[PDB]
RNA sequence: AGGACCGAACCGACUAAUGUCGAAAAAUUAGCGGAUGACUUGUGGCUGGGGGUGAAAGGCCAAUCAAACCGGGAGAUAGCU
RNA sequence: GUUUAUUAAAAACACAGCACUGUGCAAACACGAAAGUGGACGUAUACGGUGUGACGCCUGCCCGGUGCCGGGAGGUUAAU
RNA sequence: CUUUAAUGUUUGAUGUUCUAACGUUGACCCGUAAUCCGGGUUGCGGACAGUGUCUGGUGGGUAGUUUGACUGGGGCGGUC
């Protein structure tokens, strides 16, 4: 049975990596709310 | 040729073969070769603009010379070659001055064939002139649009104009849809019939010959539900609606043409 | 719109007369070309100072240097040889490209577009008459005999 | 965008109103146009995209003034 | 030569039994279909919600689809329990 | 061959073939407030839509009604 | 006033021609080692096409909604 999440580290930084969301202004909004929240980890870092 | 091959199995049963013999059998001619990527009929906006478009062999593009522009330079005939993106042959042709270009084959070529352009050219087929020197009554192909556009009209296989009549500096030609247009008697023009005449007689025989020539299957908007067609819905095959398109304009008989500004080139419409 | 106009209008021209006109015809013909001025208020004073007979003479010595232009050259005849086909079927078409760099050579040194064929482009081979307009009243007529090859 | 180089009209939203009253959100859009005027203190022609307001303006004041408030405006043309 | 034949890998899921607080939020065992093709598969891309994609079932779009998910309008409204 | 991943694999869908219809190339059509892109680096022996569904015999009568195409005698008819 | 006609006025429909608006997904040159774009020369169309405001027609392509109660369950029928 071959679930939802196959994981892929190249994929995986290139969708939701730091510079995917720095590269479109709702991109950068979702960092400025996740600051704005305090979270620890503002993106999935490799 | 046509060959009728044997119903060994099914899907050969119906198989209907166009065999040309004097086809080149070997890679073409390189430097006048190109990258053809797919699209699968998707914009630049990555949505299907055209339906039933998708897979097919890799094929490679060759730069096919429609302008013709090699003025006083006598040609020689190396070779004919098939060609994936169009119905009809092209042919090698190389100049007396060094220089290989592909071309249309029209059905008389052969290998060796001696072609001429510009207005001191004969009247051979083969040979490109200006519509104003081209004898009346005589069949063209390959005819142009305005003056060094390259040639749109009759370029598939065993296909060609007529030109009736020649008025001022405007001719008139017969497209092999019945409809008369009017053109600049500067445009050029080649003389004869495009070749390959006998490519409408094959039947590709199978579901997979479809397939691996670029078409994707077509449903039918009965099938559909009525959320994706106008027409589909109801248990056993209704439809009780007048035909249309699938973004609801009346089809099967409804006229599309809506130009305004080419209609002073139109003599006649189709019949 | 009322414009004061300079150059001879065939119609309505009488040298700075207020006269409406099309703001199309002024704004796309007139105005670019000179033939006109845009006045309202402020350069009718100007008009009739300045322009009223100063530039009169101006403008007529132009008509006068056209008028000599065009009697440069008494003969009026142009013989050009051109390689045409076998019982006519000329090589090709010419217009005002060769016949005017040909004239410019030897005779009469004019514009390329004072040039004006009323006989079409010189398809058939033989004596034909070219109208040349050096001036809007001032009309010539030169007769040009193509010579098969 | 559809805004007019010389009087500044842009694009405006308003409703339209049927004969039961009811309202849907439209947008009135300026008569825009794409025209050449020659300029004889630079000697060349300028394409400007003007609305037929703002080419009535040009022929009531001179084309030189409409450009230097055009400059002074800040925008290229 | 073949959308040819028999048959493993591989892909799929016609029948039966077991299993239904299961080993498993669709599997196992015994049979079963295709298996040089309209085939299958790795890696990477593109199409975004009244939209996509669909050999067309209202199917699929992160175990959720006759209109996904998250936050907001919002303490929607509820002559009902 | 394809289909309801997870109760329906089928007579359903597709299919080669057939017919009608639109489209002269800045093509019809589609996605886009637009630019632009696909169609196609193709152009009527081509492309889109629709129905039927290999092959053999074939496919009759009806234009009232609703569509579609053409006409203009006459009537009615908006802004202005 | 009924009956008619020379020149001048408002004229509007129609027709022909022209180029200077405008179009050019024609060719050539330059910015430029550039199928974009811009400028220049020329060709072809040309006051047409196209676009804005207003307006008539078409318009389940799309949207928001409505589609009563009594009733020997409801529907049908009947009644108000």
């Amino acid at each position: 049975m071959k679930r939802t999440f196959q994981p892929s580290v190249l994929k995986r930084n290139r969708s939701h990596g730091f510079r995917a969301r720095m590269a479109t202004k709702n991109g950068r909004q979702v960092l400025a709310r996740r600051r704005a929240k305090g979270r620890a980890r503002l993106t999935v870092s490799k | 040729a046509v060959v009728k091959c044997k119903p060994t199995s099914p899907g050969r049963r119906h198989v209907v073969k166009v065999v040309n013999p004097e086809l080149h059998k070997g890679k073409p001619f390189a430097p006048l070769l190109e990258k053809n990527s797919k699209s699968g009929g998707r914009n630049n906006n990555g949505r299907i603009t055209t339906r039933h478009i998708g897979g097919g062999h890799k094929q490679a593009y060759r730069i096919v010379d429609f302008k013709r522009n090699k003025d006083g330079i006598p040609a020689v005939v190396e070779r004919l070659e098939y060609d994936p993106n169009r119905s009809a042959n092209i042919a090698l042709v190389l100049y007396k001055d060094g220089e290989r270009r592909y071309i249309l084959a029209p059905k008389g070529l052969k290998a060796g064939d001696q072609i001429q352009s510009g207005v001191d050219a004969a009247i051979k087929p083969g040979n490109t002139l200006p519509m104003r020197n081209i004898p009346v009554g005589s069949t063209v192909h390959n005819v142009e649009m305005k003056p060094g556009k390259g040639g749109q009209l009759a370029r598939s296989a065993g296909t060609y104009v007529q030109i009736v009549a020649r008025d001022g500096a405007y001719v008139t030609l017969r497209l092999r849809s019945g409809e008369m247009r009017k053109v600049e008697a500067d445009c050029r023009a080649t003389l004869g019939e495009v070749g390959n005449a006998e490519h409408m007689l094959r039947v590709l025989g199978k579901a997979g010959a479809a397939r691996w020539r670029g078409v994707r299957p077509t449903v039918r908007g009965t099938a559909m539900n009525p959320v994706d067609h106008p027409h589909g819905g109801g248990e056993g095959r209704n439809f009780g609606k007048h035909p249309v398109t699938p973004w609801g304009v009346q089809t099967k008989g409804k006229k599309t043409r809506s130009n305004k500004r080419t209609d002073k080139f139109i003599v006649r419409r189709r019949s | 719109m009322q414009v004061i106009l300079l150059d001879k209008v065939a119609n309505l021209g009488s040298l700075g007369d207020q006269v409406n006109v099309k703001a199309g015809y002024a704004r796309n013909f007139l105005v670019p070309q000179g033939k006109a001025v845009p006045a309202t208020k402020k350069n009718i004073e100007f008009f009739e100072a300045r322009r009223a007979e100063l530039e009169a003479k101006l403008a007529e010595v132009l008509a006068a240097a056209n008028a000599r232009a065009e009697k440069i050259n008494a003969l009026e005849t142009v013989t050009i040889a051109s390689k045409a086909g076998d019982e006519g079927k000329l090589f090709g078409s010419i217009g005002t490209r060769d016949i005017a760099d040909a004239v410019t050579a030897a005779g009469v040194e004019v514009a390329k577009s004072e040039v004006r064929l009323p006989n079409g482009v010189l398809r058939t081979t033989g004596e034909h008459e070219v109208s040349f307009q050096v001036h809007s009243e001032v009309f010539a007529k030169v007769i040009v005999n193509v010579v098969a090859e | 965008s559809r805004v007019c180089q010389v009087t500044g009209k842009r694009p405006v939203t308003g409703n339209n109103r049927s004969h039961a009253l009811n309202a849907t959100k439209r947008r009135f859009l300026p008569n825009l146009h794409s025209h050449r005027f020659w300029v004889e203190s630079e000697k060349r022609f300028v394409t400007l995209r003007v609305s037929a307001k703002g080419m009535r303006v040009i022929d009531k004041k001179g084309i030189d003034t409409v450009l230097a408030e055009l400059r002074a405006r800040g925008e290229k043309y």
